[PDB]
């Protein structure tokens, strides 16, 4: 699960 | 004739003030019905060619989902798509993101979020083979600590789907896709 | 003057304009406030006795519930009765039918309509001895097709209920009556 | 000029009314967005300290929470606070009531109200040490009768709690209580 | 089941 930018 | 002048520009002011507000009330009217409380979101988004076209040309990056639930007062949440993709997938994919917002009724509620998501963009062709991911959220990521603002950290998948992928495939029909998320309600208060 | 006169006529213009997005708004909260998620319509028809001469007239031939669904993004339906009847029953029967609707979610869910339907007429008297008829779905009626606008062709029973019995029985209070409506919703895969 | 006046005058009131409307509207899309029908409430009540104040003043002695359901078409209910207390607990206790309301299908339920209830105090602390009561509704009570006007009788709990213990306790958190009311609904048709 | 007129 990455974040957004 | 002064007095008039007045008066007339008082009413036109407050005739602005009732168009806002009358705007604000639709929108809030499209909220409500296309609320969900048991933690099932299906998104629909119309006007693929023109609403991608704009995320290429850097008008609008990103789309909001209207928000869902896990019950009629659980945790609120919403989905985030990037057309043209986002991070590592920016130009070649369509990114697809969990958003925890902030809920009314968080002072209730365990943190971290710890349910279970689920992220699909369905299939609308007889296959009803829709492209799907689940993750356990994290419990150390900011993206699932109580709210202090609006919104959260937005968590998922910056390489959810090619974009070749996605528009050779029967995902789009009548310029129009469809997202599913869900979240997981089964070990919570019910 | 002429000036003056003309922002009058502008301001009563857009006046009359709000005047009929207000009135649109009180009948859009009140389709959401008799909204149901769960497959189950309780339709409650005031004024029974006008509304049955406005049938006899022939100035309202039939009313139509407000929307239902099995979902929160599935099938939107609906029921049309005739106080006065219809086909065969015009002039001696109650005639109850059901509506599909074209839903915002139609690309998503099996075609065609295949849901077991029941309609009822309460029975508001202390027995409670319901009047109700079920039925499956012909395949090949366009009744169940999925929707090209916004209802297909109405379906249900001409012969309902006898006039002469609904109205020397217990199911008019307060010259009101209650329609129920059940879609099968067990065999759906959300 | 007189005309002028006229119509600027016709304009104003309209432009009253539009207001009261449009203020009416926050108020019902409030009630819609807080509403829940599986028979569970859950009241946020903010602003404690000034509202208790305003009790103990005498201007506003009681609270109503929003209605709440059963199910889609089942009894309307609601809950009454009182933040500095009445009957035997008036000043001393925070009470505790329960509400039934008029609601639409009322000609469909059962009568009198029999379903048991339980009242609820939320303890926003790691503990979650939640204070609550239950009852069974005495049939005798014209608390549970079918309603005849808009609200029965409330009926519960006049000395809930102490007003020392809620105000020493970590049930107020940032100016806020929760009060929960659950109504066993595994009786009913759904 | 029978449709309508």
């Amino acid at each position: 699960p990455i974040q957004a930018s | 004739t002064g007095l008039l002048e007045s008066q007339l520009s008082r009413h036109d002011q407050m005739l602005s003030v009732h168009d806002i507000r009358l705007a604000d009330m639709d929108l809030r009217f499209q909220v409500l019905e296309t609320a969900s409380y048991n933690g099932v979101l299906i998104w629909k988004i119309r006007d693929y060619k023109r609403r991608k076209q704009e995320a290429v040309m850097g008008k609008t990056l990103s789309l909001y989902s209207q928000p869902f639930y896990t019950g009629y007062f659980g945790y609120k949440m919403c989905a985030r798509v990037y057309l043209n993709g986002d991070g590592m997938g920016k130009g070649t994919h369509l990114s697809l993101f969990f958003v925890i917002m902030r809920g009314e009724y968080d002072a209730l509620l365990p943190w971290p979020f710890k349910q279970k998501v689920t992220l699909m963009l369905m299939d609308q062709g007889s296959s009803r083979r829709h492209l799907g991911d689940a993750f356990k959220p994290d419990p150390n990521s900011s993206s699932f600590k109580k709210p202090t603002g609006e919104m959260n950290i937005a968590s998922g998948c910056p390489v959810f789907v090619a974009q070749t992928v996605l528009e050779n495939g029967t995902y789009i029909k009548d310029d129009t896709i469809f997202i599913k998320v869900i979240v997981d309600t089964s070990d919570l208060p019910d």
